[PDB]
């Protein structure tokens, strides 16, 4: 019923710099609220207690703040352990437990045009019946990219699904798949088969095909 | 120190029943307040359930109000939480969690120490071993540069499945998406390398892919067109 | 050639400043700045402002006498501010009876004229006069800095009467010793000098030393000083003000949502109300001697036995706990409200009763301290045209340089005679 | 229905600095982003940088990092952008282009004219 809203869903900041996370509550909670950080695959910590003291353990750079509705994490210096999901909790009763959406953080570089390739379905495919074409993305940092699947120019949907990495330790880069299934009556439709994206560090929309 | 354990996380049909037991080692179950937080796969975290074992003041969130309960007794120093007709967005990992009682300082920590978590998942496909299929770059897909070169495995499941190269002689440039789910409830896992010109070594790439619970190990040759 | 006096009118006597650096020059008995009619109209002038002021400081010191107490430490600088100024305004009183009798001597007849100001304390009956007006017109500055301090530690230190009251003799120590000091510096170097528009003897008048230094510069710490712990108390009773608001907020939304369960149904909107008390609860708790949190505490410890009875699916129940709140409620926090409001009673009554006092205290020395910066940056100008304006009669003094022409407004000297004594009456309104 | 316009350029010496601003009409500017581009003979349409409403982020490119500084002003629905160290190799017309998407994907349809900027 108590909605918590955390608009900023993603940040990024390169390590040094300051990392700011706000929280806005639909009623006038009290100073009850609390700041977690999860690495992915383990179980959250707690980082803020009672909306401004600090939990110890954790280090001083975190800091917490309360302005009437609204709550403020801040990281001032940002190490490279502090790469993590950040939580907003309410907490004014045991059965009023509502969290918020999670600020993910993550490291910023430079942007990078992607590479694009397309691969044909395997021969083993049309002897199943099922065959399925991919089209995937390669060494692209900003992780808002899009795809579209055209046959003939014909602008598909629902039958394509989009799997992405996490982001690399080499050289901080994503990597983006999108696969699209037909069954085998459905894959002799049409000659050619095109997949366009469309990317902020690409001018144009980049439109590799294959012909059938 | 004092910790939280969970256990009975696994594979369950829809509809099912499931028990989930945390076990806190130290401190008692009833100098603390035992919560229950899950996490969807690539969503938030979202609050389940409390138990209280001063006097009992149990709980649930409106989504499982009625279906789910939850238990803790003092002599074993746990607490249970079992499932009644479970569905399929209820596959998630749940962490428990610790709260204390006003008033004071523990009721104004929030949930300071968090159990491991077990993850669950609802089987409605019996297992199966995946099926492996090569994507062999074309003839003209930059020819003497850079090149990619994968393969596909669909059709598997539970969800734990390895994939190496050459049986891991190949670290350079490889990238393992995470698996997905299918409309059939299987799943799809996709695995890429950049092999750059030399027609990929001009050696045979092979895709050992392990999975446990189907006990297969299916090697797929794959070559360049 | 340089600078000159003439061979008319010279002191051999109690030498003291010397006039327009040469020495042994002194000024004459005539000021000769404003000749002929109109200075003894500056004369009446003085004797008028005197009655009033007179009619309105001491008119104050048989008020408070009547009483003498039931004001309070913080209300006490003000009986002493007063009497500072009571004498104050006296001593003008005296200048306007004697007229210039002792403000300086006719000296003897081997020269033309001989009359010529006194300067130094070489001759009794103007050192007195020094000593009772400065010494009561620096104290009456500081009493009110005094007045200033303990308004800042009674709003914004939070210090009780009897903490204030123990420090008394602290306070007097430096309010009759910070002047006592000074005018015994002065005593030292002899730089008391005469005048003329009213015959009573002060310093820095002829000198631009004396009123710099220890004239004006103390008059503008102790405004500095007093502007700074008032508009430290100000901002600390704004915020003690605040803090109560929004208690008084969260014990509204307490009051209105114990109303509107105690005459509705169903168990829907008793645990959204049950949510906002706590939340309001807290709030209060956290606002904030340990007995009133402890009562918050088992207060919201109510509030959290509500909402398990109502979490549960009972009405009636829930209703009755939710009124049980009255009782713990009313004998452990309801008196510190009205502790509160019995003590915080009210400081606008003191706060209004300050600011009305510097309000009229503070823009008639402003424009006092006003005209001695307007004297210290144009005396020198105005001795070298009195000296070329007046070359003609006597020897001729410096002929060379002598190109300069402001004379000054008379429409400025009777302000600052005035707000010397305008401030002394900001105490009627006191009263 | 929606028209872009941009200033600065001209000739300038190398080593200079510039401030180019790229202010749209007809259209509100808090929701939307922009993305500086750049055309240049033989090799065209790179991209420089980008802010996306309120500085939540900027992200530059691989050459034009550092010395490349967005600044954002709502309220004038104009966005600048900073020269610094100017190599005379960059004889390109910068470009300056509207996100029409609102999840940022990049979808890029209003194109406007541009401005030139030649260097020695």
């Amino acid at each position: 019923d108590i909605q918590m809203t955390q608009s900023p869903s993603s940040l990024s900041a390169s390590v040094g710099d300051r990392v700011t996370i706000t929280c806005r509550a639909s009623q006038s909670v009290s100073s009850a609220v609390a700041w977690y950080q999860q690495k992915p695959g383990k179980a959250p910590k707690l980082l803020i207690y009672s909306a401004s003291s600090l939990y110890s353990g954790v280090p001083s750079r975190f800091s917490g703040s309360r302005s009437g509705t609204d709550f403020t994490l801040t990281i001032s210096s940002l190490q490279p352990e502090d790469f993590a999901t950040y939580y907003c909790q309410q907490y004014l009763y045991y059965s009023l437990v509502t969290f918020g959406q999670g600020t993910k953080v993550e490291i910023k570089r430079t942007v990078a045009a992607p590479s694009v390739f397309i691969f044909p379905p395997s021969d083993s495919q049309l002897k199943s019946g099922t065959a399925s074409v991919v089209c995937l993305l390669n060494n692209f940092y900003p992780r808002e990219a899009k795809v579209q699947w055209k046959v003939d120019n014909a602008l598909q949907s629902g039958n394509s699904q989009e799997s992405v990495t996490e982001q690399d330790s080499k050289d901080s880069t994503y990597s983006l798949s999108s696969t699209l299934t037909l069954s085998k009556a459905d894959y002799e439709k049409h000659k050619v088969y095109a997949c366009e994206v469309t990317h902020q560090g690409l001018s144009s929309p980049v439109t590799k095909s294959f012909n059938r | 120190e004092v910790q939280l354990v969970e256990s009975g996380g696994g594979l369950v049909q829809p509809g099912g029943s499931l028990r989930l037991s945390c076990a806190a080692s130290g401190f008692n179950v009833v100098d603390f307040s035992l919560h229950w937080v899950r996490q969807a796969p690539g969503k938030g975290l979202e609050w389940v359930a409390y138990i209280s074992s001063s006097s009992g003041s149990t709980s649930y969130a409106d989504s499982v109000k009625g279906r789910f309960t939850i238990s803790a007794d003092t002599s074993k120093n746990t607490a249970y939480l079992q499932m009644n007709s479970l569905r399929a967005e209820d596959t998630a990992v749940y962490y428990c969690a610790r709260w204390g009682y006003w008033p004071g300082e523990p009721w104004w920590k929030a949930f300071d120490y968090w159990g491991q978590g077990t993850l669950v998942t609802v089987s409605s496909a019996s297992t199966k071993g995946p099926s492996v299929f090569p994507l062999a770059p074309s003839s003209k897909s930059t020819s003497g540069g850079t090149a990619a070169l994968g393969c596909l495995v669909k059709d598997y499941f539970p969800e734990p499945v390895t994939v190496s190269w050459n049986s891991g002689a190949l670290t350079s440039g490889v990238h393992t998406f995470p698996a997905v789910l299918q409309s059939s409830g299987l799943y799809s896992l996709s695995s890429v390398v950049t092999v750059p010109s030399s027609s990929l070594g001009t050696q045979t790439y092979i895709c050992n892919v392990n999975h446990k619970p189907s006990n297969t190990k299916v090697d797929k040759k794959v070559e360049p067109k | 050639i340089g600078f000159w006096c003439p061979r008319h009118l010279k002191t051999s006597g109690g030498q003291g400043y010397k006039f327009l650096g040469i020495d042994q020059c002194a000024p004459p008995c005539p000021n000769m700045y404003f000749k002929s009619d109109e200075l003894e109209f500056a004369k009446s002038f003085i004797g008028t402002v005197s009655i009033f002021c007179l009619c309105a400081t001491l008119f104050t010191f048989l008020t408070f006498l009547i009483d003498v107490r039931r004001f309070r430490y913080p209300e006490r600088p003000i009986i002493y501010y007063s009497v500072c100024y009571s004498i104050v305004s006296l001593m003008y009183f005296i200048g306007f009876l004697l007229g210039d009798s002792t403000a300086c001597n006719k000296a003897d007849e081997k020269l033309e004229l001989g009359d010529t100001v006194v300067l130094g304390s070489q001759n009794k009956a103007c050192t007195v006069l020094f000593m009772l007006l400065y010494f009561f017109t620096m104290a009456g500055t500081v009493w009110w800095v005094i007045l200033t301090i303990t308004w800042f530690l009674a709003a914004g230190r939070k210090w009780s009467c009897e903490a204030i009251e123990q420090k008394a003799v602290w306070f007097h120590a430096v309010a009759w010793g910070t002047p006592g000091f000074l005018t015994v510096m002065l005593l030292a170097m002899n730089k008391v000098e005469g005048d003329n528009i009213s015959g009573v003897c002060f310093v820095g008048l002829y000198d631009l030393d004396a009123s710099r230094y220890f004239v004006l510069l103390p008059l503008c710490l102790c405004v500095f000083v007093g502007l700074s712990l008032l508009l430290a108390g100000i901002i600390s009773l704004n915020h003690a003000r605040r803090q109560l608001a929004d208690l008084e907020d969260n014990w509204e939304t307490l009051n209105d949502n114990l109303k509107v369960i105690e005459k509705a149904d169903n168990a829907a909107q008793v645990k959204d109300a049950l949510t906002k008390m706590r939340a309001a609860a807290l709030d209060a708790q956290k606002a904030t001697m340990k007995d009133f949190r402890h009562g918050f505490d088992i207060l919201v410890g109510q509030i959290d036995d509500a909402l398990k009875l109502a979490n549960e699916g009972k009405v009636k129940e829930a209703q009755a706990a939710a009124e049980q709140l009255k009782t713990t409620r009313n004998a452990y926090i309801q008196k510190y409200l009205e502790r509160a409001r019995s003590t915080l009673e009210k400081l606008k009554k003191f706060m209004i009763r300050i600011g009305v006092f510097s309000g009229l205290y503070l823009v008639p020395l402003v424009t006092l301290l006003g005209c001695y910066v307007y004297e210290q940056v144009n005396r020198i100008t105005w001795e070298i045209t009195w000296v070329s304006d007046h070359c003609r009669q006597y020897h001729i003094p410096c002929p060379y340089q002598a190109k300069a022409k402001a004379r000054p407004e008379l429409a400025l000297f009777m302000i600052k005679y005035l707000m010397t004594l305008i401030v002394g009456i900001s105490a009627v309104f006191w009263v | 229905q929606v028209q872009l316009q941009e200033s600065g350029g001209g000739l300038v010496q190398p080593g200079g600095s510039l401030r180019l601003s790229c202010a749209a009409s007809g259209r509100t500017i808090s929701r939307y982003a922009m993305s500086w581009f750049r055309q240049a003979p033989g090799k065209e349409r790179e991209f420089v940088a980008v802010a996306r409403r309120s500085g939540d982020g900027a992200f530059y490119a691989d050459s034009v990092q550092g010395r490349f500084t967005v600044s954002r002003d709502d309220a004038k629905n104009t966005v600048y952008l900073q020269m610094n160290s100017l190599k005379p190799e960059d004889t390109a017309v910068y470009y300056c282009a509207i996100d029409s998407d609102t999840f940022y994907s990049g979808s890029y349809d209003y194109w406007g004219q541009g401005t030139q900027v030649t260097v020695s």
